[PDB]
């Protein structure tokens, strides 16, 4: 368990949330993060330092700094009632990949 | 291949007098030139290198300078031994070839 | 024909790349802008990583003025690059040992100060000394003929 | 102390190779930057670069001489060698082997061979 | 843009092995990144494995928990990927999803070997256990 992510966030409907990931190999490396719905493929969120991947919605982006990768979650709406994942490399400088927990976000 | 051409073709000058002799590149050769002199009947020394620096054992009576294409030694108080063959060789680019060099006699 | 090809001609002759390396970078260079801007000059680094590349070779080419070409970050704006190190990397792992490493040429100011005046036998042994001095890079084939002066 | 000396042929006749081998001493050859050359002079004319040996075994010739010659090293024993086919009378010189240091450092400058060529 | 789609699952008595297949189609399949990720019911998502390109040699990178259990090869001839499964266990079930990755890079902040992004995932293909 390389990824540290919490269970899950209450959301007022049009509200601003965080989702945040822990790990020492966020010290160096940037989180991936996906948003999965039940029955669907995941998808692609966000990756790297600031990079919003195209066929998705430009309402929200991550960041990372220290220790910790987040997921800024901003105007969320129903269609964002989901789990999100977080993924890295396992420790700092290797080849293989990990992801966190899963958080539920429900937006309310 | 840079060339380097020399000038004047020989010098005349008195013993004590100071004299200049030029060299000039068909291309920029930066800081890579170096200077050499030799005496009738023997293979000749390293003066000033990197286009600008005395060798050591070198004499402090003389020196030298410029940049890009262009550089010259200017040798001050000239003792007898100071009069000989000079010559410009080339290093920005292999080979390293040398300009025809110049000859320096005592008035 | 920025440094496509007077960079790429030994990286062919030795047999590092295959015959149409030029071709294949100048493709993905579009898509990956090569060029980065320094606090100093710009540092380029093409690179592909495909199947054609037979071996790992660092082609370095300094140019007598800047070439302006768009940035490695998605960004129009051209960098006047000066120093360009056309990489012919097999895979990924080599390929961020190289860039890391050149971080670390890119922030020495000094080294890139006298880069820009160094002949090519005094640039290949700083940067052969660079590349074998770090722990990293072992395997990588870097030779005289890999170190270039650009006219224009 | 480093130094070099030289031994070859005195009279070559025109269309012979001509065999000029140095004595390398004072340093490894091996040594990382530093190289040997020669450096041809007939009387009365000014310098010519001829041949050049690097640490790393790369060669460089004189490009108006090259197609003659070939240049090689053998650090057993401390060896420098070079050879010129089809020696003309008008390469009647004196030819010198000089040390090579790093970045540029023309400074042995050994004693020259004489090397006449006649019939 | 892209399509990924995943067959084979099925139920495998403990002991057991099976193989699962992927096919994939509108883009290069030859310097792709392929990867498998699974998730049984009520988890998150495991990382299992992941094949790389010719460049390097078709390598494969595995979890440590699932090394030596799990093998990775694939045709480019005709756009899929293969995987075998070996000595399964009830922690093996779930849905294994197979997806297309990419590679990111940050000159100036990052650090070697970079990091990954599962850009593409396909729709999953369901294993069970006894
Ligand atoms: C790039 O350099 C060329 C040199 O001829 C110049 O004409 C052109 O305007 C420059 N372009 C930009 C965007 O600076």
């Amino acid at each position: 368990y390389e990824l540290t992510q919490e269970t899950g966030v209450s959301v007022a409907l049009g509200r601003t949330v965080t989702i945040t990931c822990r790990g020492d190999s966020l010290r160096s490396h940037y989180a991936s993060w996906y948003q999965k719905k039940p029955g669907q493929a995941p998808i692609l969120l966000f990756y790297g330092k600031n990079n919003r991947p195209s066929g998705v919605p430009d309402r929200f982006s991550g960041s990372a700094s220290g220790n910790r990768a987040s997921l800024t979650i901003s105007g969320a709406q129903a269609e964002d009632d989901a789990e999100y994942y977080c993924s890295s490399r396992d420790k700092s400088g290797s080849r293989l990949s990990v992801f966190g927990g899963g958080t539920k976000l429900t937006v309310l | 291949d840079i060339q380097m051409t020399q000038s004047p073709a020989s010098l005349s000058a008195s013993v004590g007098e100071t004299v200049t002799i030029t060299c000039r590149a068909s291309g920029n050769i930066h800081n890579y030139l170096a200077w050499y002199q030799q005496k009738q009947g023997k293979s000749p020394q390293l003066l000033v290198y990197n286009a600008k620096t005395l060798a050591d054992g070198v004499p402090s009576r003389f020196s030298g300078s410029g940049s890009g294409t262009q550089y010259s030694l200017k040798i001050n108080s000239l003792q007898p031994e100071d009069f000989g063959s000079y010559y410009c060789q080339h290093f920005w680019s292999a080979p390293y070839t040398f300009g025809g060099g110049t000859n320096l006699e005592i008035k | 024909e920025d440094i496509i090809r007077a960079l790429a001609s030994p990286l062919i002759k030795d047999g590092m790349v295959d015959e149409d390396f030029a071709e294949k970078v100048i493709e993905n260079e579009s898509r990956y802008p090569s060029g980065l801007q320094a606090k100093g000059v710009g540092f380029a680094i093409p690179h592909v990583l495909g199947d054609y590349v037979r071996d790992n070779a660092i082609s370095v080419g300094i140019l007598d003025k800047p070439v302006n070409f768009s940035e490695w970050y998605q960004s129009p704006d051209p960098v006047p690059v000066r120093v360009v190190f056309m990489l012919a990397i097999r895979t990924w792992d080599d390929i961020t040992n190289v860039m890391n490493w050149i971080k670390d040429v890119v922030l020495d100011e000094e080294f890139m100060k006298r880069l820009l005046n160094m002949s090519d036998e005094e640039i290949y042994r700083q940067i052969y000394t660079r590349i074998s001095k770090a722990p990293n890079l072992s395997g990588i084939n870097f030779s005289r003929e890999y170190v270039r002066h650009l006219n224009g | 102390q480093v130094t070099l000396k030289e031994s070859g042929p005195g009279i070559l006749q025109p269309s012979q190779t001509l065999s000029l081998t140095c004595s390398f001493s004072g340093f490894s050859l091996s040594t990382f930057g530093m190289g040997v050359g020669w450096i041809r002079q007939p009387s009365g004319k000014g310098l010519e670069w001829l041949a050049h040996i690097w640490w790393d075994d790369d060669k460089f010739y004189n490009p108006a001489l090259k197609s003659r010659l070939t240049i090689s090293k053998d650090t057993s024993k401390n060896q420098v060698f070079l050879k010129i086919a089809n020696v003309d009378t008008a390469d009647t010189a004196t030819y010198y082997c000089a040390r090579i240091g790093e970045d540029y450092f023309l400074d042995v400058w050994g004693k020259g061979t004489t090397v006449t060529v006649s019939s | 843009e892209v399509q990924l789609v995943e067959s084979g699952g099925g139920l495998v008595k403990p002991g057991g092995s099976l193989r699962l297949s992927c096919s994939a189609s509108g883009f290069d399949f030859d310097n792709a990144w392929m990867t498998w990720v699974r998730q049984p019911p009520g988890k998150g998502l495991e990382w299992v494995g992941r094949i790389t390109g010719p460049g390097e040699g078709w390598s494969v990178d595995y979890a440590a928990p699932v090394e030596g259990r799990f093998t990775i090869s694939r045709l480019n001839s005709i756009n899929f990927l293969y995987l075998e499964m070996n000595n399964l266990r009830m922690e093996d079930s779930g849905l294994y999803f197979c997806a297309r990755t990419g590679k990111y890079y940050d000159f100036w902040s990052g650090y070697p070997p970079g990091e990954e992004y599962f850009q593409d995932w396909g729709r999953g293909t369901l294993v069970t256990v006894s």
